[PDB]
C-alpha cells in the first residue's frame, strides 16, 4: 500500500512546507509593507494632535499657577528647572458631579 | 566634502603609550593589519597546549584507558586553538588601542581611509543595522580584546562610533588631493 | 455506508460555533452603533475613540466637519485615579 | 457606547459559556456514537432521539448521585482540586477569538494567558489525587505530574515557534497573520508534534495514565463520586475541545474562511467550529487506533525525541525568517 | 463591568450550582466500610502519607531550568524587527549555551529510567 | 461664581477599582503566614501557589500582565515540582504530628518591629503613597510617545538581547551550572 | 508596604523553622518574591523596563537555586534519611 | 498630566478656564478619527514642511517646547483645516466613502482601497496632492498600489483599478 | 558494534541517521540555520532580493537648519 | 527613570533629568576645583524629584486644602449635573455648553 510509503510522504510533505513557505515570505513582506503605510498615516497627524494637546497642557498649566496665586498667595516652586512638567497630580474638588 | 563634524558620540579616554586608530576596529582590520609575528605567536600558542598535555603524559602517565588520550588530546587541541587564536587578535587589536608600538599600523590606516575619503565611501562602511543599533554594538564591543580572558567578543558590525575624531582623514585627502590638482595642470 | 446519525454531534458542536460567532458579532455590533467593532487596539486607537467621543460624544462616533465644535478645548479629559501611578 | 457595559458583558459571556458547555456535552456523544461505529456499534440512541439526551442523563444521574468523603481523605483538598481543574480549564474560553476580536478578553497576552489556566488545572489534579489517601489515585495524581514534565515544554516551545512567526502572543493577531497561508503548511513538523504535545496535555490516549482503567482502577479519581467526578469530566472534554481551537487557531486559521454582521459572525464561528470538529475528531480517532504508552516510555519521547527536535527548530527558524528579511513588525496592525 | 471579570463570576456560580444541588438534593448515608479506602476489596497497610519513591525527579529538577530558558526566549518572538541581526546574534549564543546542558542530560543518560 | 474645576465619573473606559488590590494584599499576607504555619507540608505547598497567585493577580490588575502570567507560567511548575519532593522526602503523616513551640513568639514581636520599622524608610514615596483629604493621580495622553505603542514583553525584548545581552549570558551560565550540577549531585551510579 | 509583610514572612519561615527543610527553601523563595515584588512596583512608579528586566533575572536565579536546593537534599536525605530539622 | 496609561481611573477632571487673551486663538481640528486617517496623506502632501517645522521647534527648545512653540502650533492646525475644507469643497462624496468604510473595517487602509482609489483620484485632480510614501521597496508595486490585498477580508474587484496619477486609463 | 566518529565520520553518521535519527536530525536541523544564515543572505542579494528599509517607529525628525516659512499665521484666521 | 528605556518602548520620563545632571557633573566638576560639583545640587533634586514627587505632592496637598475650603465658603446657586458636563462640546448641544461656563 503506496499510501504509506515512506518516501511519497516525505516528498508531498517537503513540496506542502515549502510551498507554504514561499506564501509566508510574500505575506510577511507584504505586512511590513501595509505596517510603513500605517506609521507614514499616523506621522502626519502626529503634529496636529500633539499641538492640540500642548494648548491644553498650557492652558491647564496656567490655569493652576493662577489658583495658587489665589489660594496659597504665591506659586510653589516643584522643580528648580524652568522645564515643564506634565503633573503626576491635581487638585480636585471635594465631590463629582451630583448627576 | 567636509562632514562639518568629526567627534559625534562621547567617547572614553585611556592612558595609553601609543596613538589611538580605532577604539572599535573592525574584524577584518585586525586580521589585515595583523604583523607576521601575530602568526608566529598565535600558532606557537596553540600548540603549547597540547604539548604542555603531551610532556605531562610523558613525565607522569595518567594511567587512562586506551582512547583516552586521544580525547584529551582533542580537547586541548581545540582549547589551545581556541586561546591561540584569541593570543593572536589580542596582539593586533592592541596597537590599534594605541597599546602597543603601532607606527606601521598608524601609517596604513592613514592611508586606507584617506583612500576612502577621497573616494567618497564611508569611512567604516555601511551596516545593514539600524544607527541605534550600531550604537549598542560599538559600545558593546568598545575595549573589548581586553577581557577576552573572561568574556570574548569581536566586532563585525560597520558602525561609525570608534572613539578617534575623523578631521585627520578629511584633512589629508584633500591636501592630497590639492597636490593630485596642481601636479594634473602640467599635461 | 454512511453512518449519518454519528455525524449528527458533530453538527451540533458545529453549529454552537456558528451561533457565538453570530451572536458576539451582533451584540457587539449594537454596543457599537450598529457598525464593526474594533479589534487590535492600542494607546492610538483608544486615544483616538476618546477624541470621537470629545466631538460627538459616542467612542465610536465619526464627524468630518473641519471646525470643532465650541467647548472642545475644555472637554478634554484629564484620567483622574486613586493609587496606581 | 449604546447600551450599559454590565449588560453587553453579561450577554458577551452567556453566548460564549453556554453554546460552549454545550459543545462539551456533545463531543462526549460524539465520542461514543464515533469509536463505535469505528467499533461496528451504533453507540448511544435510546436516551433521547439518536441518543442526543445521553449527554445530560450523565449529567443529571451524577448530580443527584451520592458523594462520599473517605475518612483517610483530606475532605478541604478532596473538594478544592476537582473546583480548580473545572474553574480553570472553562477559563481559557475567554479568550478564544470566534471572529476578529469577538472574544470575552482580547488580551495582547492571550497565548501566555492559557499556558497559565492550564497548568493551574493541572494542579486540581495533582492535590484531588493525593488528597484520597488511597493507593491508586495516590499512583494516578504522581502519573499526572511526570505528564506535564512531558508535555509542558512541549507545548510552550511549539508555541513560540508560532509566535516567532505572528509576532504577537494575541490570538486574533495570530489568526489574522494566517490570511497569507495556514501556519500548518511551513509549520508542518510543529502542527504535528503540538498535536502530539496536546494529546498528552489532555490526558488521552494514547497518553491515558493518570486515569488509566487497565493498569489504575481509576487513577487520581478512583475515591471521588458524583459531582466531583462530573467536574473531572467537564474539565477533560473542555480541555479537548479548548486545545483543538487552539491547535485551529495556531495551524488552521483559527476562523478563517475555507442583520448583515451576523451573516458574517456566523460564517466565522462555522469556520472555526468546521475546523475544531476535525480536530476532536481525530482525538477520537486515535484513541480508537492506538494501545497505551508507558508513562516512562513517553517520558523518554517528550525528551530524547520532541524537544531535541524543537530547540533545533528554535534556532533553525529565526535564522530562515532573517535571511529572506520575514521578521514580522512587533507593532499592532492585523 | 468587564466580560472578563463576569466571566470568572458564571463559572464559579457553575461550579456552585452543580455542587449544591449534589450537597442539597442527593442522598447521604455515610457508613464505616462506605468511608474506607478502595484497594480493590481488601484493606491494606495504609502508605500513601509515607515517603514514595520518585523514579523522575532529575527530570523535574531539568524541566525547572528549562521552563525559566524558553520563558527568556518568549521576549524575542515578539520584539523580532527590532531585534534584528544584533539581536539574534544574542539570542542564538543564549540557545547555544542552554542546548550544550541539555546534551549533558541526553549524554548522562539523566533520562534514561529503567 | 464659577467653579471651574469640574469631577465626573467616567461612563466607559473607566479602569478597575482599587479595593481589588487591599483583597488581594491581605490575601497574600494571609496565605504567605499559612505556608509556614501549617501541620501538613501539602496544604503550606498550597498556599504557597495561592500566594504566588494573588501577586500574579496583584500585578496583572496593574498592568504587569506579562511578568504576572510569567510569574504564574514559572511557579506553578516549580509548585508542583516542590509538590512532587515532599512525596519523596517527607514522611507526611509524622510531620503532622510533629508541632511547633510558641517560645517564638518574644522574638517574633521584637524582630517584626524591629525590620519593619527599620525597613519603612528604605522605601520611597512611590510605594508608600496609599498607606481626609488625599492626593488624586492625574494622567493625559502624548500623540508622538504613543506612535507605536509596544507591550511591555517587546519592550524588555528590545534590550534584553542588545543593551543588556551580559545579563543573559550570566543568567545562562548560573542555569547550564545548575542543569549539571543538580544531575551530577542526584544521577544513579552507570 | 506588601512588600515588606511577605519580606518578613520569609525571614521568620526560614529562621524560625521547626519543620522541614523543604519549608526553609520556600521561604528563600518568598522572601525572593517581596523583593522581586518590591522592584516590580518601583518600576511602574518610575517608568523603567529595567526593573522588570532586573525581577525576570531574579526569577532565573530564584529557580536555579530551588533546583540546587532540592538536588542537594535529595543528597542529604539518601544519606541521613529524614530532611526534618529536629530540636530535643 | 502623566503619560502612564491608567489601571484604576474613574473619574475625569475638566478645566473650563480659557487660555489667556496674550496667546492668539486657533479654532480646533473637528474631523474625527477616521475622516483624519481617510486625509492623512493629504495632511502631509500640503503641511509636511509646518508639521515638520512644529517637530524641530519642540526638540530645540527641550522640556520647555510645549509653551515656546505655540505659534508653529497654531499654523500646523491652519494647515490642517486648509486640506479638510479643500477635500469638503471638492471631492466629498468620495471622501466620506472612503472614511465610512475606514470605521467598519478596524480603521485598515488595505481593508478600504477602492474607496481610497477613487478619492486618491479626485483629491488629485482638483488639489494637486498626491499620496507619497517613503522607502517603499523597489523591486515591488507598491502595497497601497496593489490589485490583490492578501490580508482584505474581502478581495477587490477586478474591475476596480487602483489610481496612478499620470498614466490615463 | 557501533561506529566510533573519530575512527570514521562518514560511517558514523550513516548509523546516527539510522539508528538515532531524533537525535542525529536535530543536529542537523539545528546546523542548517547558520548554514542558511552564511549562504542566504549573499545569494538573495545576488538575485536582486533587497533587504527592505526599517518601518519608522518615531517621528522621522528631519535634519538641517529650519525652513523659515511663511503661511497659515494668525491673521489667517478669519 | 535612569536607563532611558520606559514601558511602552518609548524612553523613560526622568531620563532627561538624569541626563541633565550627569552633563552638570562631567561639566562641572573636576580635579583642579572640587566644589564644582555643588552646581549639580539643584539638579540633582530635580532628579529625585521626577523619581518620587514629594515636593509636587506637598504642593498639590496644601493646595488643594486651600481649594476646598474657598469652595465651601463660595457662594452657592445652581450646581452643574453630571449629564451637562458630558454635553459640553457637542454636536446640537450648545445650550448645555454655555451652562457649564456660565455664559
Ligand atoms: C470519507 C469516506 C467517503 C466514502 C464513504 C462513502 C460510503 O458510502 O461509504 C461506503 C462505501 C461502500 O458502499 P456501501 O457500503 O455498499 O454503501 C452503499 C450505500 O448505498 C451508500 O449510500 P449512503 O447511505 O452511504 O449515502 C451516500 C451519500 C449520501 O450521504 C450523505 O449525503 C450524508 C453525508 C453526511 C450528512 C450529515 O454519501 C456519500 O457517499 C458521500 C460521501 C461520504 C460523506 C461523509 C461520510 C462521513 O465506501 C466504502 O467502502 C468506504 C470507504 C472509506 C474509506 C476511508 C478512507 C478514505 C480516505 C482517507
Ligand atoms: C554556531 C556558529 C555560527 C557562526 C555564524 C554562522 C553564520 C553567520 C553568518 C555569516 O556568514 O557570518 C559572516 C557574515 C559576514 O557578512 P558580510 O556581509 O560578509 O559582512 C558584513 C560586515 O560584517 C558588516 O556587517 P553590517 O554592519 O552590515 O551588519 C552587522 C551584522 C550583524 O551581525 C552581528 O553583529 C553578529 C554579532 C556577532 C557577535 C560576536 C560575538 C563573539 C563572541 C561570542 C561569545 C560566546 C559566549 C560563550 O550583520 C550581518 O553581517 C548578519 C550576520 C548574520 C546574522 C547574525 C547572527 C550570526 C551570528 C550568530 C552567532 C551565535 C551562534 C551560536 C553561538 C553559540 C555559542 C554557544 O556576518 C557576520 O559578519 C556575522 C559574524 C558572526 C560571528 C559570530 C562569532 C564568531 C566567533
Ligand atoms: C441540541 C439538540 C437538542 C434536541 C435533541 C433533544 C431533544 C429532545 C429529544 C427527545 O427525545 O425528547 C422527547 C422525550 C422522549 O425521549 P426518549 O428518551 O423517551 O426517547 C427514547 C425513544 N427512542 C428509544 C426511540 C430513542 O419526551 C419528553 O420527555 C418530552
Ligand atoms: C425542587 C423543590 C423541592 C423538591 C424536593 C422535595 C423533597 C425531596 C426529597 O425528599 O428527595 C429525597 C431524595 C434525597 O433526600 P435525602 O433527605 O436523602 O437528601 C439528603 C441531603 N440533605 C441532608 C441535604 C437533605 O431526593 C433525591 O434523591 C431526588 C431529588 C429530586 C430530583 C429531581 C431532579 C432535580 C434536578
Ligand atoms: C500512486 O500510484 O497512487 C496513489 C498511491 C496509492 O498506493 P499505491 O498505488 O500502492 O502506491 C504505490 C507507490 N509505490 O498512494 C500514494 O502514492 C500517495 C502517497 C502520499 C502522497 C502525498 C500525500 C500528501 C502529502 C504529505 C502530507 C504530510 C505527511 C506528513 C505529515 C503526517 C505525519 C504523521
Ligand atoms: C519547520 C520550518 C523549517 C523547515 C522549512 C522547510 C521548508 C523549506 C523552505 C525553507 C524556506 C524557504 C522560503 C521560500 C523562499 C522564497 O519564497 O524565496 C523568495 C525570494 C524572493 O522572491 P520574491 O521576490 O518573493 O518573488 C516574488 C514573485 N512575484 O527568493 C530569493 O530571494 C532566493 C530564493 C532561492 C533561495
Ligand atoms: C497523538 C497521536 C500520535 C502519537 C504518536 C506516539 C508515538 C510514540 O510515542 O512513539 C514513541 C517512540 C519511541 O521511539 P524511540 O525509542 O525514540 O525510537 C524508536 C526507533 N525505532 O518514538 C517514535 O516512534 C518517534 C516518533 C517521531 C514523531 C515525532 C514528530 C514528527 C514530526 C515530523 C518530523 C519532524 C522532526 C524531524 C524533521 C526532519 C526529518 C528528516
Ligand atoms: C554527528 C551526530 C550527532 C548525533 C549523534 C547521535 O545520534 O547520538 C549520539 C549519542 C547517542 O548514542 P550513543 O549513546 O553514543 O550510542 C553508542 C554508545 N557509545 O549521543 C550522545 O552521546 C550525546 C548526546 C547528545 C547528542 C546531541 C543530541 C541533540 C542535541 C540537542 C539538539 C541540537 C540542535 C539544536 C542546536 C544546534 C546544533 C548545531
Ligand atoms: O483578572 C483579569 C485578567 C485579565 O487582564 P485584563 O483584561 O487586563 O484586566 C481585566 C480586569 N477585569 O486575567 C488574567 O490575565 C489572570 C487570570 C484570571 C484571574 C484569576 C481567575 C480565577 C480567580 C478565582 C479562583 C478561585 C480558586
Amino acid at each position: 500500500r503506496g499510501l504509506f510509503r515512506p518516501r511519497p510522504l516525505l516528498a508531498g510533505a517537503a513540496v506542502l512546507m515549502l510551498y507554504g513557505w514561499y506564501k509566508l515570505v510574500k505575506g510577511i513582506r507584504e505586512q511590513n509593507e501595509l505596517a510603513r503605510e500605517k506609521m507614514w498615516a499616523r506621522i502626519h497627524l502626529i503634529p496636529l494632535l500633539q499641538a492640540e494637546e500642548d494648548r491644553d497642557h498650557v492652558r491647564r498649566y496656567l490655569a493652576d499657577q493662577a489658583r495658587e496665586k489665589g489660594l496659597l498667595g504665591e506659586n510653589i516652586k516643584v522643580y528648580n528647572s524652568d522645564r515643564y512638567v506634565r503633573p503626576t497630580f491635581a487638585v480636585t474638588p471635594s465631590k463629582p458631579a451630583q448627576e | 566634502n567636509t562632514p562639518t563634524q568629526t567627534y559625534q558620540f562621547p567617547s572614553k579616554t585611556v592612558k595609553t603609550d601609543y596613538p589611538l586608530i580605532d577604539n572599535d576596529p573592525h574584524f577584518t582590520r585586525v586580521i589585515r593589519y595583523a604583523r607576521p609575528s601575530d602568526y608566529a605567536h598565535g600558532l606557537a600558542a596553540a600548540a603549547a597546549g597540547p604539548a604542555a598535555l603531551w610532556l605531562m603524559e610523558r613525565i607522569s602517565p595518567s594511567q587512562v584507558g586506551r582512547g583516552g588520550f586521544a580525547k584529551a588530546m582533542r580537547l586541548a587541541g581545540f582549547i589551545g586553538l581556541a586561546g591561540g587564536f584569541l593570543y593572536f587578535y589580542q596582539r593586533s587589536i592592541l596597537r590599534f588601542y594605541g597599546m602597543s608600538e603601532n607606527a606601521r599600523e598608524v601609517e596604513m590606516d592613514m592611508r586606507e581611509m584617506t583612500d576612502r575619503v577621497k573616494a567618497g565611501l564611508p569611512l567604516y562602511g555601511e551596516s545593514r543595522l539600524s544607527p541605534a543599533m550600531q550604537g549598542v554594538a560599538a559600545r558593546q564591543s568598545r575595549y573589548s580584546a581586553l577581557f577576552f580572558g573572561v568574556m570574548p567578543w569581536f566586532n563585525f558590525v560597520n558602525h561609525n562610533q570608534h572613539g578617534v575624531d575623523t578631521a585627520k582623514y578629511y584633512q589629508q585627502a584633500e591636501r592630497e588631493l590639492e597636490a593630485e590638482r596642481l601636479a594634473r595642470e602640467q599635461a | 455506508p454512511v453512518p449519518f446519525e454519528t455525524l449528527i454531534p458533530y453538527g451540533i458542536i458545529i453549529a454552537m460555533f456558528g451561533v457565538t460567532g453570530a451572536g458576539m458579532a451582533k451584540v457587539r455590533h449594537m454596543f457599537n452603533g450598529d457598525k464593526r467593532h474594533r479589534w487590535s487596539v492600542d494607546q492610538w486607537d483608544k486615544q483616538q475613540m476618546e477624541r470621537d467621543r470629545r466631538l460627538t460624544g459616542h467612542l465610536r462616533g465619526q464627524t468630518d466637519n473641519p471646525i470643532a465644535p465650541p467647548g472642545f478645548e475644555f472637554n478634554n479629559p484629564w484620567k483622574v485615579x486613586x493609587x496606581x501611578x | 457606547m449604546s447600551y450599559s457595559q454590565t449588560i453587553n458583558s453579561l450577554v458577551e459571556v452567556v453566548l460564549v459559556l453556554v453554546p460552549s458547555l454545550v459543545g462539551i456535552a456533545y463531543v462526549t456523544v460524539g465520542e461514543r456514537k464515533t469509536m463505535g461505529s469505528m467499533q461496528r456499534r451504533l453507540g448511544p440512541n435510546a436516551v433521547g432521539i439518536y441518543g442526543l439526551l445521553q449527554a445530560f442523563a450523565d449529567a443529571l444521574k451524577l448530580l443527584l448521585k451520592e458523594y462520599v468523603g473517605p475518612t483517610q481523605a483530606n475532605l478541604v483538598l478532596f473538594f478544592l482540586g476537582p473546583v480548580i481543574t473545572l474553574i480553570f480549564s472553562l477559563l481559557g474560553y475567554a479568550v478564544i477569538p470566534y471572529g476578529p476580536g469577538l472574544a470575552v478578553n482580547d488580551l495582547s497576552t492571550g497565548i501566555l494567558y492559557m499556558l497559565a489556566v492550564s497548568s493551574l488545572a493541572t494542579y486540581g489534579i495533582l492535590l484531588a489525587g493525593w488528597s484520597a489517601n488511597s493507593k491508586y489515585a495516590f499512583l494516578g495524581s504522581l502519573r499526572s505530574t511526570a505528564q506535564l514534565i512531558s508535555y509542558e515544554l512541549v507545548l510552550s516551545s511549539s508555541i513560540l515557534l508560532v509566535i516567532m512567526l505572528s509576532g504577537s502572543l494575541s490570538l486574533t493577531v495570530i489568526v489574522e497573520s494566517q490570511r497569507a497561508i495556514w501556519y500548518i503548511l511551513p509549520l508542518l513538523p510543529v502542527f504535528i508534534i503540538f498535536f502530539i504535545g496536546s494529546v498528552a496535555e489532555t490526558n488521552r490516549a494514547p497518553f491515558d495514565l493518570a486515569e488509566a482503567e487497565s493498569e489504575l482502577v481509576s487513577g487520581f479519581m478512583t475515591e471521588h463520586a458524583a459531582v466531583i467526578f462530573v467536574f473531572f469530566f467537564l474539565a477533560e472534554y473542555g480541555s479537548i475541545v479548548l486545545m483543538c481551537i487552539l491547535t485551529s487557531i495556531l495551524f488552521l486559521g483559527g476562523y478563517l474562511l475555507i442583520n448583515a454582521p451576523t451573516v458574517e459572525g456566523s460564517f466565522y464561528g462555522l469556520s472555526l467550529g468546521v475546523k475544531t470538529s476535525i480536530l476532536i475528531f481525530v482525538f477520537i480517532w486515535t484513541r480508537a487506533s492506538f494501545p497505551r504508552i508507558r508513562f516512562d516510555q513517553l517520558m523518554s519521547f517528550c525528551w530524547t525525541v520532541l524537544l531535541p527536535i524543537l530547540f533545533a527548530l528554535i534556532v533553525l527558524v529565526p535564522c530562515i525568517l532573517y535571511s529572506f528579511n520575514i521578521f514580522p513588525v512587533n507593532i499592532s496592525l492585523l | 463591568m468587564s466580560a472578563m471579570s463576569i466571566y470568572i463570576i458564571f463559572v464559579s456560580i457553575i461550579a456552585i450550582l452543580f455542587l449544591a444541588i449534589d450537597l442539597i438534593f442527593a442522598p447521604h448515608n455515610p457508613y464505616k466500610e462506605k468511608l474506607s479506602a478502595f484497594e480493590c476489596g481488601f484493606h491494606s497497610f495504609s502508605q500513601s502519607r509515607s515517603p514514595f519513591n520518585i523514579s523522575f525527579f532529575i527530570y523535574g529538577l531539568v524541566f525547572l531550568l528549562l521552563d525559566l530558558e524558553i520563558l527568556l526566549l518568549y521576549p524575542f518572538a515578539v520584539s523580532e524587527y527590532v531585534n534584528s541581526a544584533y539581536g539574534l546574534a544574542a539570542a542564538l549564543i543564549f540557545i547555544g549555551i542552554i542546548t550544550i546542558g541539555f546534551v549533558y542530560e541526553l549524554g548522562h543518560d539523566a533520562l534514561k529510567v529503567h | 461664581s464659577q467653579i471651574s474645576l469640574l469631577l465626573l465619573k467616567e461612563i466607559y473606559t473607566n479602569g478597575s477599582t482599587h479595593i481589588m488590590l487591599d483583597i488581594l494584599s491581605v490575601l497574600a499576607v494571609i496565605s504567605g503566614i499559612c505556608v509556614i504555619i501549617s501541620k501538613n507540608p501539602i496544604v503550606s505547598v498550597l498556599h504557597l501557589i495561592g500566594l504566588f497567585a494573588y501577586v500574579s493577580f496583584y500585578l496583572i490588575l496593574i498592568g504587569l500582565n506579562f511578568v504576572g502570567l510569567s510569574y504564574l507560567i514559572v511557579y506553578i511548575g516549580a509548585v508542583s515540582i516542590l509538590f512532587l519532593f515532599i512525596l519523596m522526602l517527607i514522611n507526611i503523616r509524622t510531620s503532622e504530628l510533629q508541632s511547633n513551640t510558641s517560645n517564638s513568639i518574644p522574638l517574633t514581636i521584637l524582630v517584626g518591629i524591629i525590620i519593619s520599622s527599620f525597613l519603612f524608610k528604605m522605601l520611597p514615596y512611590g510605594v508608600i503613597i496609599s498607606n481626609k483629604n488625599d492626593l488624586f493621580f492625574i494622567t493625559s495622553k502624548i500623540w508622538d510617545g504613543a506612535l507605536a505603542e509596544n507591550n511591555h514583553i517587546s519592550s524588555i525584548g528590545n534590550i534584553m538581547y542588545t543593551n543588556y545581552n551580559v545579563w543573559l549570558i550570566l543568567a545562562s551560565f548560573i542555569l547550564l551550572l545548575a542543569m549539571v550540577g543538580a544531575i551530577v549531585i542526584t544521577i544513579k551510579p552507570r | 508596604n506588601i512588600t515588606l509583610i511577605l519580606f518578613l514572612i520569609g525571614i521568620l519561615g526560614f529562621v524560625l523553622n521547626r519543620k522541614n527543610i523543604i519549608l526553609m527553601l520556600i521561604s528563600i523563595e518568598i522572601m525572593l518574591l517581596s523583593i522581586t515584588f518590591l522592584i516590580l512596583l518601583s518600576s511602574l512608579n518610575m517608568d523603567d523596563i529595567i526593573g522588570q528586566t532586573y525581577a525576570i533575572y531574579i526569577i532565573v536565579v530564584a529557580g536555579a537555586e530551588s533546583a540546587i536546593g532540592l538536588g542537594i537534599l535529595v543528597a542529604f536525605y539518601r544519606l541521613r534519611g529524614s530532611i526534618a530539622i529536629e530540636y530535643k | 498630566m502623566a503619560t502612564r496609561k491608567p489601571a484604576f481611573n474613574q473619574h475625569v477632571l475638566l478645566d473650563t478656564t480659557p487660555l489667556p487673551d496674550s496667546i492668539p486663538k486657533v479654532k480646533e481640528i473637528g474631523a474625527s478619527s477616521a475622516p483624519l486617517l481617510s486625509a492623512s496623506f493629504f495632511i502631509g502632501a500640503r503641511c509636511k514642511d509646518y508639521n515638520d517645522d512644529y517637530m524641530q521647534c519642540k526638540n530645540e527648545n527641550p522640556g520647555r517646547g510645549e509653551f515656546e512653540c505655540l505659534k508653529e502650533g497654531r499654523r500646523v492646525t491652519r494647515c490642517a483645516r486648509s486640506v479638510l475644507k479643500d477635500i469638503n469643497t471638492h471631492c466629498l462624496e468620495q471622501f466620506r466613502a472612503h472614511w465610512q468604510c475606514l470605521d467598519n473595517n478596524n480603521q485598515q487602509l488595505w481593508q478600504c482601497r477602492p474607496a481610497e482609489w477613487k478619492l486618491n483620484k479626485c483629491v488629485y485632480e482638483n488639489l494637486k496632492l498626491e499620496k507619497v510614501i517613503p522607502d517603499q521597496p523597489k523591486n515591488s508595486t507598491p502595497v497601497h498600489l496593489r490589485q490583490r490585498q492578501i490580508f482584505a477580508h474581502h478581495a477587490i474587484p477586478p474591475w476596480e483599478r487602483p489610481f496612478i496619477p499620470g498614466q490615463p486609463e | 558494534t557501533t561506529p566510533r566518529f573519530w575512527s570514521t565520520p562518514l560511517k558514523y553518521c550513516r548509523w546516527a541517521a539510522r539508528e538515532r535519527p531524533a537525535l542525529f536530525f536535530s543536529v542537523v536541523i539545528g546546523a542548517l540555520g547558520p548554514v542558511t544564515l552564511a549562504t542566504v543572505p549573499p545569494l538573495r542579494r545576488l538575485i536582486g532580493d533587497v533587504d527592505a528599509a526599517p518601518i519608522p517607529l518615531t517621528y522621522p525628525i528631519p535634519p538641517g537648519p529650519r525652513k523659515q516659512l511663511k503661511g497659515y499665521d494668525d491673521d489667517t484666521e478669519d | 527613570m535612569a536607563s532611558g528605556y520606559g514601558l511602552n518602548g518609548g524612553p523613560s520620563r526622568c531620563f532627561p533629568f538624569w541626563q541633565e545632571l550627569l552633563a552638570c557633573y562631567v561639566t562641572n566638576s573636576s580635579e583642579d576645583n572640587p566644589d564644582g560639583k555643588n552646581k549639580c545640587i539643584p539638579v540633582m533634586e530635580d532628579y529625585y524629584e521626577c523619581l518620587h514627587h514629594r515636593k509636587e505632592a506637598a504642593r498639590v496637598r496644601a493646595l488643594q486644602a486651600a481649594y476646598r475650603e474657598a469652595e465651601a465658603k463660595k457662594l452657592q446657586e445652581n450646581p452643574p449635573t453630571a449629564g451637562q458636563i458630558r454635553n459640553l462640546g457637542l454636536l446640537n448641544k450648545e445650550e448645555d455648553t454655555k451652562k457649564v461656563h456660565c455664559a
